[PDB]
């Protein structure tokens, strides 16, 4: 959308291009939204990565396409912090991050809290999701 | 059941749609407030152990920030129950009879 | 020419080029009397051209 | 049990719903159900005129006193007259004909009605078998009527509605034809191209007949495309076609307006000033607390007036009550809200429609011109921005004038009526379209124009953000239910973003520039809002704008004069009391309480179960339900709406008093 | 159940004779010709008929939310205009029985007033 | 002035005791925790308006009814009726069947009509009129539920003033349009309402009494 | 910047050559003791001033919601004061000069008339 149109402080990241876009796919995401569903080891020491979209309809990997498609603002990665393939331990890290401004009401509102973690890509490190404050990568270390 | 359905507190503005469609019997959907209603803090959530995988919170497509994913039993991530075919765009001007281009 | 003329008869019709939002901002002008429209036609076909 | 309770407000929830005034959704019917629901409608519509005919009746030439005039029958007496079954006549004799006439009408209609409401439920249930013959006809292809069902239409019924606008249009010509054939048999008026006699509408029926037979075979022959509108008919055909009902409707409005006021409609609307009607409600001949009935002559207790016996209904002239124009402003101003009302119903049943289109996918997949120039994001937010920033320009301009006219009025700050804006008119090329052209029309026709941008910004987002707005796009959310209220107080507040909402804030919005409408065919000065007051200057209007005519009041003062009428009157009364309540209910469903109203719903619920068993005994399972704010809007709306056109009525509808004698300057 | 309506005509009796007692206790001068007795009872008529109106209204046109449907598409607006030609035949055979006529029996209906 | 003072009453005792939680937000898993916050959006069908801020403009708005009764009592406006003096069919005939030794000014809507012509007849009085009316009508763009209208409406009119002086006038536009939110839509819209009506309320008292000692006899 | 004060004012100048404009085509009579020249003039410049102090007022009453704080214990009950009391004195300097009286200079008070 153009910029003298748009919100003033909006940056490209928000800024969506193809201007007909919320019509094109899901209005939520201005870019393609993909998410990490699998992370496997198998043979080697190296995971099988698998990014499958928000639509539910394919099953794909980082690749260097999509890579290339990431780092030019067209789509985006997302984990799903109860992702089973996890390596932190998600369920200690969110309850004790939501301990500190959550008060339980309900006493059930903190446990059964899942949030979605973004991907980025550097490059002399892969796909790397940079989590509490500390930058995890999915090659080894956050699966 | 499989298919468990989950709601992302990211990107859930805790309009309880969701719950308007949880069952009863099942108090899957719930709230966590953690401040004012004013800035999104009323956030929902999905209790895994009291959910029987209904699918009534999705079905319904009425999560109007795409919250409720319902994950497939394998791993397919779902964000919305059908989602349009991702065209490609343009404006179609004529040349010199209804529009003139230029 | 044609166009001037055409713009002095339905302004509209002259300013078909712009957008599609202008044609309505066109026609809308020249609805509410007919000077509105004439001008902003003339004003957006002499625009492309000085 | 708490979850006994929570499937109990788990049932008015704003999700997909049955939603009891949605049954006859366009959604679960066909075409045939269409064709059936409105020819039964048309046949109560035709029982209605019948009954309105019976309204009529004056002598009932049987024999006995007839009925007292009602607006249901007032607003179409000028017609009758003109059709030559009504009279404006002064005798018994040739009322008693009138009467006679109006019966066979009445009856007339009944049995037509009848059987339109008979084969529309026949359409209506699928059976167009005949009785007669024990065949069955065929809606996708039958034979229009025969022969003439040959030789124009050559079998090959419409399978599409861009093919049934020729066969339809080729209908509206026989409709013409046979109107203008009644006319020239029954009614007598043979066609003459004389266009100041009721012969003319005879002579352009026919000219319309032809028209419209030549029409509908070229678009039975060639029909054309919206494209778009043949798959959703039931919602996208029917908007476009309810917008343009509103926008005929909007224009025949207008036409009432200039029409009846022309010299040619003079012995049907004009000539009302020259009789007296007794109105059912109006001021009764009242009498004393000590009545003892014995007729013939009161004994104890003298009524007000020797005549008119008991509680008989006491006359009001037609000149000072000025019947003429408010038989036209009651007319005029119904097509033109029904017109207005229609338009605003179109846009939202094709908001209704693009959402749904939006939900699936099929907004990108239109061709059509209408959806592909508006499947842009950013020409809907330029078309929306210029809309809104005219009608900041033209709602500022006039309403600044309006409030310099007022303070020029009362002289406030030391200010006076020469400072006014009373020198600002229309152009003389703008002239010829008023009567004493003042800055009273320029300020109507400001207001107009401001009105129907402030609404049509509102249709402008039903047209555009039915499912996604810049906002909505720039947040991560998206619209998917057109009558849900909000999302909540995320992002300070999300109240009312729908289309339904949006529609209830057009019509809201539009309540302004329609009601100045009332004001304006009741001559009620709108271009200040303390006219004809005695402040300061108000009165000096007359003078020193060099006024012909002398207009009601003010804006704010038009309440109380011409409410000197309203007030005089029983039934205007009871009409205003009733509307005024039903109007500030709907700020029980407006203001943003409906979860104060659950939560002491539910304490009356607990009252009403304890207080069932403290002095009484048994369950008292019964709970009391609240209108969720998809059901508060919906239902505070129609309040609202209602409440303020109950007494648009009464200003219309008390009388014209809008003398053409313009007061002399205070001095 | 029975014992409902054995306390709303229990409770609407029971107020109207705590209407008709405290119409006693105020001195008040009624009507030339009237009897003290009847002209509280019919106000109490009123009153009751008013909010017993109000309730019928409310637990009946609540109640047609509830039954009106597809199968209405037939005697739901003839339902309607059947409600309007009694009422339209009412105003002639209840209300305003006649046409205003003068003691006489001269229409006046034009402008010879 | 009971119904109106227990009718208000009813929401100073939601503030009294539903400050933080109430029956039914009990038996739903829902707590108050901010005594100024709206609702919590659409869900349960709906939770508008249930914090003490909230009760509180309820209790002003209810108040108001009752209180105006006080400005029409002690003004002698009769609002035992919504008729009074008013010639329809019998409203004049009050003061003879009452049997009163007074005239009140008209009834509850005639109220209007009546000791409003001293409210126009002076220009102060009606400028007075007519900005009470218009401070108590703009209530209604902040009560009614429509703040993610002017919201929308809002970010379509930053976008339009930047689209108007970006490429027609020069420069950003950085500037944004801001919405109450609906705790500020409804503060200020219950003070508004509140302004509105008694701005004009006394306009009722400072007018004049015209409350005389006539008992109107009947017009029989 | 300082093209929005040269289109503020270039704005509204131009509606004073746009109302004044007007005034010559829209053919009216003017007052009976006036000239043309200047009372349209007069009712632009009222029209401007109505908008502008709505404008001014508005902006005013913004910053004056940002800027406001506790610092503000004092000067602000104190400029509403002096407002009060310039509104007050206007009452008797400039608006209203003098208490009312007769055209030879007396005063009634009483019940007299
Ligand atoms: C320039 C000073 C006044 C002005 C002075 C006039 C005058 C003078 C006339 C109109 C008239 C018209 N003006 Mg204006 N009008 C103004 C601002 C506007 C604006 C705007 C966005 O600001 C708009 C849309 C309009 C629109 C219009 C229509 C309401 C109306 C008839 C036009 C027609 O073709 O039919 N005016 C400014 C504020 N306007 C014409 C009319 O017929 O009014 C009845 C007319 O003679
Ligand atoms: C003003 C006339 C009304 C109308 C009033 C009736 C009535 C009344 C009847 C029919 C009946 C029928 N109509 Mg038809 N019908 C209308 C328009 C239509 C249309 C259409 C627009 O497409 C269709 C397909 C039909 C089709 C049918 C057949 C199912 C059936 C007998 C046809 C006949 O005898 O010849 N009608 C016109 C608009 N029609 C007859 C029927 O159903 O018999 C069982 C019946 O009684
Ligand atoms: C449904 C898709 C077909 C179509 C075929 C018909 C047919 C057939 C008829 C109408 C009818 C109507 N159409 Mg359509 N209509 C279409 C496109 C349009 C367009 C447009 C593109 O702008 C407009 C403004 C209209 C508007 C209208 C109203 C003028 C008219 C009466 C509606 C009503 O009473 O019900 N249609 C497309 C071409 N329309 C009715 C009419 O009046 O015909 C004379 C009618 O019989
Ligand atoms: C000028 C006449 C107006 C019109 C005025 C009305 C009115 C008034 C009513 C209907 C009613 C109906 N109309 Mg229609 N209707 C028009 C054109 C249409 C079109 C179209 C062009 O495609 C369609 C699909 C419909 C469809 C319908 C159904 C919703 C319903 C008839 C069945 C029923 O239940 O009874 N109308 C034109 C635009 N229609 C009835 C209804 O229930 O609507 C909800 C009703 O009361
Ligand atoms: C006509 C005016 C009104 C009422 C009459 C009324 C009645 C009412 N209202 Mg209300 N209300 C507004 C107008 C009216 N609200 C406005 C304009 C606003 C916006 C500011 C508003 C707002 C809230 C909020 C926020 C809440 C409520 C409630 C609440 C309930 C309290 C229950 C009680 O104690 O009984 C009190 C109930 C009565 C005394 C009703 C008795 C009938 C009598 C003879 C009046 C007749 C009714 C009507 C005039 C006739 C129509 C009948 C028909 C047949 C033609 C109770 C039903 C609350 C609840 O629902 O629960 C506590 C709640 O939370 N409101
Ligand atoms: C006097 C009364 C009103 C307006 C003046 C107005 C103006 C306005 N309204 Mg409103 N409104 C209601 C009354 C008024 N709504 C009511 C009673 C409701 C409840 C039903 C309501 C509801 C909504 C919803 C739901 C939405 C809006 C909007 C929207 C904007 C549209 C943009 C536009 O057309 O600009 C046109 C705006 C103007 C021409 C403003 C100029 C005027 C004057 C010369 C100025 C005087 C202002 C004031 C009277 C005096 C202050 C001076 C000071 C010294 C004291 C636009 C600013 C929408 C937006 O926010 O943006 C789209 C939106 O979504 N409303
Ligand atoms: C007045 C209502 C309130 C408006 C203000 C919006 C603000 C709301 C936002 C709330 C927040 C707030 O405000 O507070 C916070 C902040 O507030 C201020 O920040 C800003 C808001 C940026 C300054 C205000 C902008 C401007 C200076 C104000 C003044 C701008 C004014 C209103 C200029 C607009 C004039 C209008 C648009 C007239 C334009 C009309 C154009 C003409 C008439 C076209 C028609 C004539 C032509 C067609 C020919 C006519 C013709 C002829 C001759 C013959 C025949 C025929 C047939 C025809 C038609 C402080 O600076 C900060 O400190 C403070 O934090
Ligand atoms: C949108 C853009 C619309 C631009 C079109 C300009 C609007 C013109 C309106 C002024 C026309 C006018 O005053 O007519 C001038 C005519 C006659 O003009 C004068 O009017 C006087 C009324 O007091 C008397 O009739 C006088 O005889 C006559 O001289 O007025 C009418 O009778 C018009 C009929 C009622 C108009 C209804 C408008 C419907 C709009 C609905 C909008 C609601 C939203
Ligand atoms: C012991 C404890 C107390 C127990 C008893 C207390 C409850 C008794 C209340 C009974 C009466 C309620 C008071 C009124 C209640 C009140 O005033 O609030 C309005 C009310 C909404 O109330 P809620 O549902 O929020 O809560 C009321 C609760 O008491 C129970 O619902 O209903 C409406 O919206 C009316 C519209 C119905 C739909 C009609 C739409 C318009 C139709 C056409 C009419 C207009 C024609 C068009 C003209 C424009
Ligand atoms: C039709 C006229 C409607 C104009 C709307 C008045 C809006 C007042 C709000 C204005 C407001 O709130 O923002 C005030 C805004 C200045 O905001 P900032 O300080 O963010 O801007 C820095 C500026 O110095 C550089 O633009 O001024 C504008 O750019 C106004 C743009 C519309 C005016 C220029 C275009 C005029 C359009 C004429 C159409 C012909
Ligand atoms: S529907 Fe979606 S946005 Fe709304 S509360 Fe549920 S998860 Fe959150
Ligand atoms: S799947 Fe069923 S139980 Fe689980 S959250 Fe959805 S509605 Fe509730
Ligand atoms: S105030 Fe009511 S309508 Fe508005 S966001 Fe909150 S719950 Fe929704
Ligand atoms: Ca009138
Ligand atoms: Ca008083």
């Amino acid at each position: 959308m153009q910029p003298q149109l748009s919100r003033p402080q909006t940056a490209s990241n928000q800024v969506r291009k193809a201007v007909s876009g919320p019509w094109s796919g899901n209005a939520v995401h201005k870019a393609e939204k993909y998410f990490i569903t699998s992370a496997k080891r198998d043979r080697d020491g190296k995971l099988q990565i698998e990014l499958v979209p928000a639509s539910g309809r394919r099953k794909l990997s980082p690749t260097p396409e999509m890579i290339r498609r990431l780092i030019d603002g067209e789509i985006e990665i997302y984990i799903l912090t109860t992702q089973p393939d996890i390596a932190i331990d998600m369920n200690k890290e969110i309850i004790d991050m939501e301990n500190r401004y959550v008060i339980d009401f309900d006493k059930r509102g903190v446990k059964w809290t899942m949030r979605e973690i973004p991907v980025f890509y550097h490059e002399g490190k892969g796909l790397c999701v940079e989590l509490h404050n500390k930058i995890y990568t999915l090659d080894q270390f956050f699966k | 059941a499989k298919k468990h359905y989950f709601i992302i507190e990211n990107l859930c503005v805790g309009c309880g749609l969701c719950l308007d469609k949880c069952p009863p019997k099942v108090n899957a959907i719930g709230y966590k407030f953690y401040g004012d209603v004013q800035e999104g803090g009323f956030r929902c959530y999905i209790d895994q152990a009291a959910c029987i995988s209904c699918s009534a919170c999705f079905s319904g497509d009425e999560c109007p920030s795409g919250a409720l994913i319902e994950v497939l039993p394998d791993g397919e991530v779902l964000d919305f129950s059908y989602t349009p075919p991702e065209r490609l765009d343009f404006d179609l001007r004529f040349l010199h009879r209804f529009h003139r281009e230029a | 020419i044609r166009r001037l003329i055409l713009a002095f008869i339905l302004p509209p019709a002259a300013v078909m080029n712009k957008e599609a939002g202008t044609i309505m901002l066109t026609g809308i002008l020249t609805l509410w009397g007919w000077i509105p429209g004439v001008v902003a036609a003339l004003i957006m076909i002499s625009k492309e051209q000085s | 049990d708490a979850a006994k309770m929570r499937r109990f407000l788990f049932q008015r929830t704003e999700t997909r719903s049955t939603k009891w005034y949605q049954i006859f959704d366009t959604e679960k019917l066909d075409d045939e159900q269409v064709v059936g629901g409105h020819l039964a409608l048309l046949g109560v519509l035709g029982f209605i005129m019948g009954i309105y005919y019976i309204s009529g009746i004056q002598v009932f030439p049987w024999g006995a006193p007839g009925f007292h005039d009602n607006w249901f029958y007032l607003t179409i007496k000028p017609r009758m007259v003109s059709l030559g079954i009504d009279t404006y006549s002064t005798k018994t004799a040739d009322l008693e004909a009138a009467g006679a006439r109006l019966l066979g009408w009445a009856a007339f209609h009944f049995l037509v009605g009848s059987v339109l409401i008979f084969g529309g439920w026949r359409h209506w249930t699928h059976n167009l078998t005949n009785p007669f013959t024990g065949r069955c006809g065929n809606f996708r292809d039958f034979r229009f009527l025969g022969k003439f069902g040959d030789v124009v239409f050559n079998g090959t019924s419409a399978k599409s509605y861009k093919e049934a606008l020729g066969p339809h249009a080729v209908y509206m010509s026989l409709l013409f034809l046979g109107w203008g054939i009644v006319m020239w048999a029954i009614l007598g008026f043979a066609p003459i191209p004389d266009f100041q006699t009721i012969n003319s509408e005879t002579f352009m029926s026919f000219v319309f007949a032809v028209i419209f037979f030549a029409l509908g075979i070229y678009w039975w022959n060639n029909p054309p495309n919206a494209a778009i509108h043949l798959n959703d008919d039931m919602k996208a055909a029917f908007s476009v076609h309810l917008t343009a009902i509103g926008y005929i409707n909007i224009a025949l409005g207008c036409i009432a307006f200039v029409a009846f006021q022309q010299p040619s409609f003079a012995p049907y609307y004009k000539e009302l000033d020259k009789l007296v009607f007794y109105l059912y409600g109006e001021p009764f001949n009242r009498v004393s607390f000590n009545f003892v009935e014995q007729g013939g002559k009161v004994i104890s207790g003298a009524k007000e007036f020797a005549d008119f016996p008991a509680y008989a209904i006491l006359p009001k002239s037609g000149e000072a009550f000025g019947m003429a124009r408010v038989v036209t402003n009651l007319i005029v101003f119904n097509h033109i809200i029904c017109g207005v009302l229609y338009v605003f119903a179109g846009v939202y049943h094709g908001g209704q429609y693009l959402l749904k289109i939006q939900l699936n996918g099929m907004y990108n997949q239109i061709k059509s011109i209408w959806i592909t120039k508006g499947r842009d994001q950013e020409v809907q937010v330029k078309i929306l921005g210029t809309v809104m920033a005219l009608c900041f320009a033209t709602m500022l301009s006039v309403y600044a004038v309006i409030v310099w006219n007022t303070i020029c009025e009362l002289n406030i700050f030391g200010t006076n009526i020469t400072m006014s804006f009373y020198w600002l008119k229309p152009l003389p090329i703008f002239q010829w379209m008023f009567a004493d052209p003042s800055i009273n029309d320029w300020v109507m026709a400001h207001v107009i124009t401001a009105g129907s941008l402030f609404s049509l910004i509102a249709l402008v987002r039903i047209a555009f953000f039915a499912h996604t707005s810049p906002l909505w796009d720039d947040l991560g959310l998206k619209k998917n239910s057109y009558s849900f209220p909000c999302l909540g107080p995320v992002y300070g507040g999300t109240c009312g973003v729908s289309i339904q909402d949006q529609l209830w804030f057009a019509m809201l919005w539009g309540i302004k520039g329609l009601s100045a409408v009332c004001w304006y065919i009741d001559g009620a000065w709108i271009a200040s809002m303390m006219y004809g007051v005695p402040a300061a200057d108000a009165k000096a209007w007359d003078s020193i704008a060099h006024l012909h005519h002398h207009y009601t009041s003010g804006i704010f003062y038009y309440f109380w004069t011409e409410t000197v009428t309203i007030f005089s009157s029983s039934h205007l009364s009871t009409i205003l009391m009733i509307g005024h309540l039903v109007w500030f209910i709907s700020f029980a469903v407006w203001f943003e309480d409906r979860g104060s109203r659950l939560e002491g719903a539910d304490i009356q619920t607990r009252t009403i179960r304890w207080l069932g068993k403290k002095f009484l005994n048994r369950d008292v399972n019964f709970r009391f339900p609240v209108l969720t704010i998809s059901d508060s809007k919906l239902a505070g709306t129609f309040l609202y709406f209602g409440g303020t056109f109950m007494l648009v009525f009464l200003f219309l509808a008390n009388g014209f008093y809008q003398t053409n004698s313009p007061l002399p300057p205070p001095v | 159940n029975g014992k409902l309506i054995a306390l709303a005509v229990g409770g609407a009796v029971l107020m109207g004779a705590l209407f008709f007692s405290v119409s006693f206790l105020t001195g008040y001068i009624p009507a030339p010709n009237h009897s003290a007795i009847l002209t509280p009872l019919r106000s109490f008529m009123g009153w009751f008929l008013l909010i017993f109106c109000a309730s019928i209204i409310i637990m009946g046109l609540g109640k047609m939310s509830s039954a009106i449907s597809d199968k209405w598409f037939l005697s739901f607006p003839l339902s309607i205009f059947v409600i309007v030609m009694v009422m339209f035949l009412s105003l002639r055979v209840y209300w305003e029985k006649g046409r205003t006529t003068t003691v006489d029996g001269k229409y006046i209906r034009t402008t010879a007033e």
